[PDB]
């Protein structure tokens, strides 16, 4: 069983981070070194496992989550991070075992004048739990007055557009992100059996 | 028509307590959070406090927390600001403001809180006489010093309202005694000092004081 | 609290000019900055919220921008009604906090003050107190220094100053400085002098009198 990573990394569309996509993959074999050694990735960070030991992980399922964020937010896709992305859009668990892979996607996801397609959540009444998703669009009450469905002072639409422009600096350009999380019997995967 | 009507201010002695009221009309009071802002005499705006539309959450400026309490009675459509142990730093014009999605879109008219031990006192009015060195063809300055009154304000006119050109009536100054003082001056042709008479009309409503002081070359 | 600092504290300009006012937050406040206008003795008017959103009805010659800690209010093509004091306010976290304000005044040519000194009246002297008044009339700009000398000794701590708003017709200021003394201190000395320094004067102008003379 070869892991179907072609569908993940080379998907025809990528989700907004607030509506991040999850593909659930059963136990499978993959050549992780062709991924980890690829110059096409600007980030390849692993947690609870080293990239050279991915082939030896024992797991039941791997979740492949994917989305678009801007470059200076890739650092937030890690356990224990804070910020608008980690707190209100996509949150990893403390015992995350797997890797975070990103690459610059300016050539595909920017548009002259702005891209209105990719969004992120700006405000929330509480932080997301790990792997929670929130696609609601209720007006966010930042002040002392109920918004009651009207936008204005201290009453904000909760999503913001990235407006990815081709001439943005690299920290404001779009990056596609794939998060692989490995689970063994609903616990984190480990390198099991004879060492 | 949204209206916010404030009451409860005035002169109050240090150490005592007061409650300002902000009576709302023309809108659903309970749908809006409310703020208090203040402005000490001659100073800038200061944010004081906010209360939730439903009276739940309340927040305060660091400098007023503990001694100020914001509250509201939605059954009476009224907002309140209660101050304990009044002190000079509390003296200010206090405004209430509605927080709406439209912004801070309606304000009370303001109520002045004056923290002072002073009693009402009418002014003493002294001449500021024109200098005897005022030469022909030149300009002379003359005026009235309006000293030791409380509270504000006084009004000053000249020649019962006929003399307005070149009149400057200065803002009152608070003396260390707790009473106010100001001057009103006017420049006139030196050649007129002999022919035309100059009288300042000082009015202080709180003391029912009216004084007409003639200002002459000494 | 988050400290808000505006700059400049005062500036002068003319109808039709563009003006820029700065507001800096000591901590990051994202884009949640409001701007207010106030004219003397009047209720403040909310102009802008969230750094750049106009309240309904507010002219678009008022343009807010900035984010994080640095914010600007730009007023293009000033109209006469725009001269006033402007305040920023962060509305990102409680307690809300105002900047100290920027006063936007009418520019005009420099004018030196005409200076006058007034001895205390005999009537006041009978009462135990002596007020000596120095008047600086119709000058521009606002900055002026007044130094009191009594028998050539510089005075400190016994005078108070008061300044008018810009004159409705010629946009000048006028200022009074009042020296307060007991009757005994006043009758102890002879020469009372007010020395005025202002940009419109080549050198300081001193006006004086001698107690008891005419
Ligand atoms: C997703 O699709 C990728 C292809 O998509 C197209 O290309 C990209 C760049 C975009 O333009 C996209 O819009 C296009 O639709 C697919 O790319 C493949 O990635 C692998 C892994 O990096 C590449 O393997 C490397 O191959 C080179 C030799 O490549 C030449 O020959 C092949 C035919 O044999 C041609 O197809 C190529 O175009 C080239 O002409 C090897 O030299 C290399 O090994 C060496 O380098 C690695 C380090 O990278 C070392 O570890 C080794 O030891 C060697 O030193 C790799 O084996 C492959 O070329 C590339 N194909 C193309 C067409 O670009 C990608 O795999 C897909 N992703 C997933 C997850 O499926
Ligand atoms: C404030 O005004 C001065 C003086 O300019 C005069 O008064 C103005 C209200 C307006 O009516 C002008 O047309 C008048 O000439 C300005 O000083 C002048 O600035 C220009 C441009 O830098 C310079 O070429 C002149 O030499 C200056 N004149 C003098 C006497 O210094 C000054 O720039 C104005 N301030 C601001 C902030 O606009
Ligand atoms: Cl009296
Ligand atoms: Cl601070
Ligand atoms: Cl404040
Ligand atoms: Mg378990
Ligand atoms: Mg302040």
């Amino acid at each position: 069983n070869l892991c179907p990573f072609g569908e993940v990394f080379n998907a025809t569309r990528f989700a907004s981070v607030y509506a991040w996509n999850r593909k659930r993959i059963s136990n499978c074999v993959a050549d992780y070194s062709v991924l980890y050694n690829s110059a096409s990735f600007s980030t390849f960070k692993c947690y609870g496992v080293s990239p050279t030991k991915l082939n030896d992980l024992c797991f039941t399922n791997v979740y492949a989550d994917s989305f678009v964020i801007r470059g200076d937010e890739v650092r937030q896709i890690a356990p224990g991070q804070t910020g608008k992305i980690a707190d209100y859009n996509y949150k990893l668990p403390d015992d995350f075992t797997g890797c975070v892979i990103a690459w610059n996607s300016n050539n595909l996801d920017s548009k002259v004048g702005g891209n209105y397609n990719y969004l992120y959540r700006l405000f929330r009444k509480s932080n997301l739990k790990p792997f929670e998703r929130d696609i609601s669009t209720e007006i966010y009450q930042a002040g002392s007055t109920p918004c009651n469905g009207v936008e204005g002072f201290n009453c904000y639409f909760p999503l913001q557009s990235y407006g990815f422009q081709p001439t943005n600096g690299v920290g404001y350009q779009p990056y596609r992100v794939v998060v692989l999380s490995f689970e063994l019997l609903h616990a984190p995967a480990t390198v099991c059996g004879p060492k | 028509q949204v209206q916010l009507v404030e009451s409860g201010g005035g002169v109050v002695q240090p150490g005592r307590s007061l409650r300002l009221s902000c009576a709302a009309s023309g809108f659903t009071f309970s749908s809006y959070g409310m703020h208090w802002v203040r402005q000490a005499p001659g100073k800038g705006l200061e944010w004081v406090a906010v209360i939730w539309y439903d009276g739940s959450d309340k927040y305060y400026a660091d400098s007023v927390k503990g001694r100020f309490t914001i509250s509201r009675d939605n059954s009476k459509n009224t907002l309140y600001l209660q101050i304990n142990s009044l002190r000079a730093e509390d003296t200010a014009m206090y405004y209430c403001a509605r927080e709406a999605t439209a912004g801070f879109d309606y304000w009370g008219q303001g109520n002045l809180v004056t923290v002072s031990s002073a009693s009402t006192k009418g002014p003493s009015v002294f001449p500021l006489a024109p200098s005897s060195k005022s030469t022909s063809g030149g300009t002379a300055a003359l005026g009235c010093l309006v000293k030791d009154y409380f509270p504000e304000p006084v009004t000053v006119s000249w020649n019962s309202g006929a003399l307005t050109s070149g009149v400057h009536t200065f803002p009152a100054v608070l003396q260390s005694s707790g009473l106010y003082s100001l001057s009103s001056v006017v420049t006139v042709p030196s050649s007129s000092l002999g022919t035309q008479t100059y009288i300042c009309n000082v009015n202080h409503k709180p003391s029912n004081t009216k004084v007409d002081k003639k200002v002459e070359p000494k | 609290n988050i400290q808000m600092t505006q700059s400049p504290s005062a500036m002068s300009a003319s109808v039709g000019d563009r003006v820029t006012i700065t507001c800096r937050a000591r901590q990051d406040i994202s884009s949640y900055l409001a701007w207010f206008q106030q004219k003397p003795g009047k209720v403040p008017k909310h102009l802008i919220y969230a750094a750049s959103t106009l309240l309904s009805g507010v002219p678009s010659r008022f343009s807010g921008s900035g984010s994080g800690t640095e914010f600007t209010l730009t007023i293009s093509s000033l109209q006469p009604e725009d001269f006033a004091t402007y305040y920023c306010l962060q509305h990102n976290s409680y307690p809300y906090t105002f900047g100290q304000g920027t006063k936007l005044e009418i520019n005009r040519t420099v004018a030196a003050p005409s200076v006058f000194i007034f001895p205390p009246s005999d009537e006041q002297l009978k009462s135990g107190t002596a007020s000596v008044v120095c008047l600086l009339n119709n000058f521009y700009p606002r900055e002026a220094k007044v130094q009191w000398k009594v028998d050539n000794a510089l005075q400190s701590g016994n005078s108070q100053e008061s300044v008018t708003e810009q004159d409705s017709k010629d946009s000048t200021y006028s200022l009074s400085s009042t020296l307060t003394l007991s009757k005994a201190d006043y009758e102890k000395h002879k020469v009372y002098a007010c020395e005025v320094t202002h940009q419109g004067l080549s050198s300081p102008v001193t006006k004086s009198f001698n107690r008891g003379e005419c």
